[PDB]
């Protein structure tokens, strides 16, 4: 209970955190959880239905602060909604461009390395490349 | 680092003031040379200074009480070990709070002794 | 020559020291 | 430091047990700077062959020299913040 | 004892103890090489000249940083502070001996000299109320980093 | 059933001075190159 | 007769390609649409980067444009711009910073970044008096090497709006930008620093907002649109459309823009 | 850096066709504004009295003194000086003077008959040392190019333990946008039109 009130409490801005950080979802992530917005949409559910959409747009809110503003500048002009489809398409260019740049193999090492530190899955690695190379030719 | 260095010299010049006592109450003050005599007064300035009137204790004292905020002590006394206030009477550092108490009490000091000297003068 | 070519609470306390100095000459000197 | 290791296995011998090293321990020991680049403690090493075994080998003091050649040539003569320039109030004591 | 309650005379012994007194005074544990490197240098009187106040921040220089390069007056081969490693060959052979007498002797002249040249004579020469607090800073610094 | 989580602390990201290599540039542009490390140091620990 | 300057910084050419078409076929032929890189009135910029001329960069949150995430949320984002000098010559905002340190003057530097910082001040004073809001949000950057800049930014917006009778609060740049995406009705009118770190994020707001057009005020004394994407430039287009004297036209274009983002020529 | 972030990072690589030398012109630009600012204004023209040529004067004081060569006698340096070494020193330092201000650092005979002080020797060693680390960092930067590496400086960092390290991406982004544009990027400036 005390940690679905924290999130929720978090989420309207009523509690920062120690450090003043900014409320991002990596950080709350970190603390609450991976199925921190699973856990969440079950608790709102026994509230009233203002606070349910507090909650869904509080949660839709951090979902979009996910991204970088350098990303969100770029590729959400044409809104929200488009803007997870835009850095695909901008991610998958990139891929594109690199392959073209520096062979195969040394972009599949790369992506390797890459998809290591950021923590992506090897299915989500592997069709990432895949759909690049499909791209490319 | 500040209130560090001032702590450090307060404690050096006051342990050497306490070692000189004997030779003053041997020799005499006089018998101690000019490095020694300004090392004497500014110990006893402080020694004086570090005195504090509290708010509680005005029927003990029947003065008012002072609060004094720890950058203005550090500044008062890093001046008076510096030697800005070698001109200052000692006694005017007793029972008083900061360096602008301190030069108050000094002027109120100064303007009784002229008052005193002239009526003096005049009998 | 070029150095001179190229051109308040410590006010306060520094005219207080001043006011007290000069009331201590002022009574040396009655 | 295999240097340091050596040097301390060379006292512990000498001091503590009363046994004068001999020219292959002093060649090691050069050997040793000379693989790690240390063309100072090369130079130092050669002087106490010298001094006390017959001579440094010909081939480590020419090995000691390019190594110090390469380094003045590439810059690396000297730690950089020493040669740094710092004035009396510069100094940025830690 | 005696110089209690009268003049000193500054005869060697008491100018080097004086010294020695202030080079002991420290904070953290020195390296052997340092230590040695130091009381050395007070032993056979390079900083006689020194000043006790300065002799903190004179030791800092010459541990921490040098001068030989800074003013490029280089002339040793091996006998640099910045070459930890030293230690051990010190521990071995003594600091009187041909092998390294003559180049600590050289080094510990030069920084001396370079030390009297620029930085004292400086310190000696401050006359403000800004610049005696950053020096009053400096050596308090010193002192109680090495 | 107590010491379960603190939920409103995060620690601090303890940032890492970057380390330029030694050489004649790095020399020449220490001081550029210092000012770079400050920046990055201070973006550190503002976030952005 | 009338014409319409279309003015690129740093846009791509499907971008303004896309424009062209909209705004001739939607037209008609009747306002002629001028290529040129300076205007002061009836003019569209496209691409992130600042046109030249440009003192005042707000931004708000258009009613008819609400993303169904936003809707309700009203808060004046303006962003102060220096005066722009050639690409090859040094900024001002730059100048300012790196000429202290470098002990040359910068006496005319410092007079003109205060007539920004005043124009800025005022124009963000104003809109929070027409808001109705008490206290604006300074926003800049801690930056160690802009310690000038946004020291001078700081006092001379805190001297206006404090002259005007309003309250100010200064903040730095993550948070602000956290705050203005997470929960953007705790702010109604918040004044940046001229930096780029503030442009991007001024960027990002527009765009999560849901796609919006920025107004720019010049020195010359007026207002200009202001797109980076399709959804932006319509509706800049739009705007212009609709100052010209055209209302019909911009509803359409309005209407464009909220079904068919990206194809929004194909869609009208 | 926990949280799967929504893209994998790539080199920016936006100086596809950004030439070297478009860059170095651009520096060139930015310094001579720069100069020109910190200078003022250029000094007023100055018509010369004489026209001659500093060959020619290095020339005739090189005959001049050649024949008092016999007559000069050398002497300790605190003893008092005769009027061959006076001439030869202020002649010297001024032609010396004018060369360094020309252009030709010939450091040998600078230091004897220009330094008479403790300043002007620290002077001539600090700008020895520049002189030297231009040199030297000119021809490793030619070196450099010639190889094909990045022109630019880049630090000695871990970025996989960097992202390890931070929580948060947008940072480390940022960062790693700004080492990889430094490392791009050539910071040349054109010489020829500096001395100018």
């Amino acid at each position: 209970s005390t940690k679905m009130q924290t999130l929720h409490k978090l989420l309207t801005g009523e509690v920062s955190f120690k450090n003043k950080a900014p409320v991002k979802d990596c950080n709350i992530v970190h603390q609450f959880g991976e199925n921190w917005a699973t856990e969440l949409s079950a608790y709102a559910k026994t509230l009233p239905a203002e606070q349910q959409k507090i909650i869904v747009r509080q949660i839709a809110r951090v979902k979009l602060t996910r991204y970088t503003v350098a990303e969100l500048a770029a590729y959400c002009g044409d809104g929200p909604a488009l803007l997870d489809e835009t850095a695909r398409a901008a991610n998958i260019e990139q891929g594109v461009a690199f392959v073209k740049a520096k062979g195969v193999e040394a972009f599949e090492k790369y992506v390797a390395e890459e998809s290591t530190n950021a923590n992506w899955k090897p299915e989500e690695a592997k069709k990432f490349i895949e759909d690049v190379k499909a791209k490319a030719k | 680092v500040d209130h560090y260095n001032v702590a450090q010299d307060v404690v050096q010049m006051l342990t050497k003031y306490r070692e000189l006592q004997d030779i003053i109450a041997v020799l005499g003050i006089d018998e101690l040379s000019e490095e020694d005599k300004l090392i004497v007064d500014r110990a006893r300035k402080l020694v004086k200074f570090l005195s504090q009137p509290f708010q509680v204790a005005e029927v003990f004292t029947g003065m008012t009480g002072h609060y004094v905020q720890l950058d203005d002590t550090i500044d008062s006394f890093s001046g008076l070990l510096m030697g800005t206030y070698d001109q200052v009477p000692e006694m005017a550092f007793y029972m008083v709070g900061g360096i602008n108490s301190v030069l108050e009490k000094a002027k109120k000091m100064a303007e009784e002794a002229a008052e005193l000297e002239k009526m003096r003068r005049a009998r | 020559e070029a150095a001179e070519r190229n051109p308040t609470g410590d006010n306060a306390r520094d005219r207080l020291l001043k006011e007290v100095l000069a009331l201590q000459a002022r009574i040396n000197q009655r | 430091s295999k240097f340091c290791a050596m040097m301390d296995l060379l006292e512990e011998m000498q001091h503590r047990n009363r046994l004068k090293p001999n020219e292959e321990s002093w060649t090691w020991v050069m050997k040793e700077c000379v693989k790690s680049g240390q063309f100072r403690l090369g130079y130092c090493i050669q002087q106490v062959m010298e001094t006390e075994c017959k001579g440094c080998p010909a081939d480590l003091v020419k090995a000691n020299e390019a190594n110090a050649q390469k380094a003045k040539t590439e810059g690396k003569e000297h730690p950089g913040h020493l040669s740094q320039q710092a004035g009396l109030f510069d100094v940025k004591v830690e | 004892a005696d110089s209690v309650g009268g003049q000193q005379v500054q005869t060697i012994p008491m100018i080097r103890g004086a010294r020695f007194v202030a080079l002991f005074n420290q904070k953290q544990p020195s390296y052997f090489m340092n230590a040695i490197v130091s009381l050395y240098a007070c032993l056979n009187g390079y900083l006689d000249d020194v000043k006790v106040q300065y002799v903190k921040f004179y030791e800092y220089l010459l541990v921490h940083r040098d001068l030989g390069i800074m003013y490029g007056t280089a002339k040793n081969k091996f006998f640099y502070m910045y070459v930890q490693e030293l230690n051990y060959l010190i521990r071995f052979f003594t600091l009187n001996s041909p092998i390294l007498h003559g180049e600590l002797e050289e080094m510990l002249k030069q920084h001396t000299h370079l030390f009297l040249q620029h930085y004292q004579s400086k310190m000696n020469a401050i006359k403000s109320e800004k610049d005696v607090k950053a020096l009053k800073n400096l050596l308090y610094s010193c002192k109680r980093a090495v | 059933r107590a010491d379960e989580v603190d939920y409103t602390n995060l620690p601090a990201p303890k940032p890492q001075k970057t380390v330029w290599d030694d050489n004649i540039e790095t020399e020449v542009l220490r001081k550029y190159l210092d000012g770079l490390s400050q920046y990055d140091m201070e973006e550190a620990k503002y976030g952005v | 007769s009338k014409q319409l300057t279309f003015i690129s910084a740093g846009a791509t050419a499907a971008v303004l390609q896309s424009a062209s078409a909209i705004v001739s076929k939607v037209a008609g032929g009747r306002v002629q649409t001028k290529t040129a890189k300076e205007a002061g009135r009836h003019a569209v910029v496209v691409g992130p980067e600042t046109p030249i001329g440009v003192h005042t960069a707000v931004t708000e949150v258009p009613k008819s444009a609400q993303d169904p995430l936003f809707s309700g949320v009203s808060t004046v984002v303006v962003r102060a711009v220096l005066p722009r000098a050639a690409p090859d010559s040094v900024q001002l905002r730059d100048a300012l910073d790196v000429y202290a340190s470098a002990g040359i003057d910068t006496k005319e530097e410092v007079r003109s970044a205060t007539e920004a910082f005043k124009k800025s001040a005022e124009v963000a004073v104003g809109k929070a008096k027409a808001k109705g809001v008490k206290r604006i949000v300074l926003v800049v950057k801690q930056a160690s090497k802009h310690n000038c800049i946004n020291e001078l930014f700081k006092k001379i917006s805190t001297e206006t709006i404090e002259s005007a009778g309003l309250t100010t609060e200064v903040v730095g740049t993550a948070a602000v930008a956290n705050q203005l995406i997470v929960n953007p009705e705790s702010l109604g009118v918040v004044l940046l620093n001229d930096v780029a770190a503030t442009e991007q994020i001024e960027l990002a707001f527009a765009g999560v907002v849901g796609g919006v057009s920025r107004v720019y005020h010049t020195v010359e004394g007026g207002k200009i649109s202001a797109g980076h994407s399709f959804k932006s430039v319509a509706l800049a287009v739009a705007q212009e459309l609709r100052e010209l004297g055209l209302s019909s036209e911009a509803d359409k274009v309005e209407a464009a823009a909220s079904k068919n983002p990206r194809a929004v020529v194909s869609a009208l | 850096i926990s949280g799967v972030s929504p893209l994998l990072y790539f080199p920016p690589t936006t100086t596809s066709t950004t030439n070297r030398e478009d860059q170095i012109n651009k520096n060139t630009n930015i310094a001579i504004q720069m100069i020109k600012r910190y200078k003022g204004e250029v000094p007023p023209h100055y018509t010369r009295k004489s026209s001659a040529t500093i060959e020619q004067v290095e020339k005739e004081i090189d005959a001049l003194l050649g024949g008092a060569e016999k007559l000069r006698k050398t002497s300790t340096d605190d003893q008092p000086m005769d009027k061959l070494t006076l001439m030869e020193r202020c002649l010297r330092h001024a032609l010396w003077s004018y060369h360094k201000e020309e252009g030709r650092y010939d450091f040998d005979q600078i230091g004897r008959w220009v330094v008479y002080t403790p300043e002007d020797e620290v002077k001539l060693a600090q700008l020895k040392r520049e002189v030297e680390a231009k040199e030297k960092l000119a021809a490793l930067r030619k070196r450099r190019e010639e190889e094909g590496l990045p022109g630019g400086p880049v630090p000695r960092i871990n970025w996989p333990q960097e992202y390890s390290s931070f929580i948060d991406r947008e940072p480390v982004v940022a960062k790693r946008i700004r080492y990889d544009t430094l490392a791009s990027t050539t910071l040349e400036r054109d010489e020829k039109q500096i001395e100018s």
